[PDB]
């Protein structure tokens, strides 16, 4: 299971880090702190008949 | 008097069919300039740490 907050993700440091997500076509704010955020997709698919 | 007849038919079928893709596009490329590269913030603060 996933458990409750541990890490303020939101600490912006007085930081003005702009990411654009090419997936959602939106600017966001990164965190001052995290080393990297980043946007790229992956699709897996498996498919069985019997 | 004694009279006998037999038939018998059997058919077995089997198909097998198989397709694989592999297919790769590139659609940027690019290249680095080789000096006065800005850091990221980040990166300087985990190098002035040391
Ligand atoms: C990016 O890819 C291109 C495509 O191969 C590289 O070189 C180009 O090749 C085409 C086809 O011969 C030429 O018309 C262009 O003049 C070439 N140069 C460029 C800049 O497009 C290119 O070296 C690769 N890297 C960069 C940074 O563009």
């Amino acid at each position: 299971q996933f458990r409750n907050r541990v890490i303020n993700t939101k600490s912006f440091g007085g930081q003005c880090r702009k990411v654009f997500s090419g997936d959602g076509k939106d600017f966001y704010r990164l965190s001052g702190n995290v080393l990297s955020y980043t946007f790229q997709v992956k699709i897996n698919n498996d498919f069985n008949y019997e | 008097n004694s009279a006998f007849k037999q038939a018998i038919q059997a058919s077995h079928k089997k198909d097998s069919s198989f397709i694989r893709i592999h297919k790769v596009m590139k659609v940027l490329n690019f290249t680095t300039k080789a000096k006065d590269l800005h850091l990221s913030d980040v990166f300087l603060k985990a190098l002035n740490h040391l």
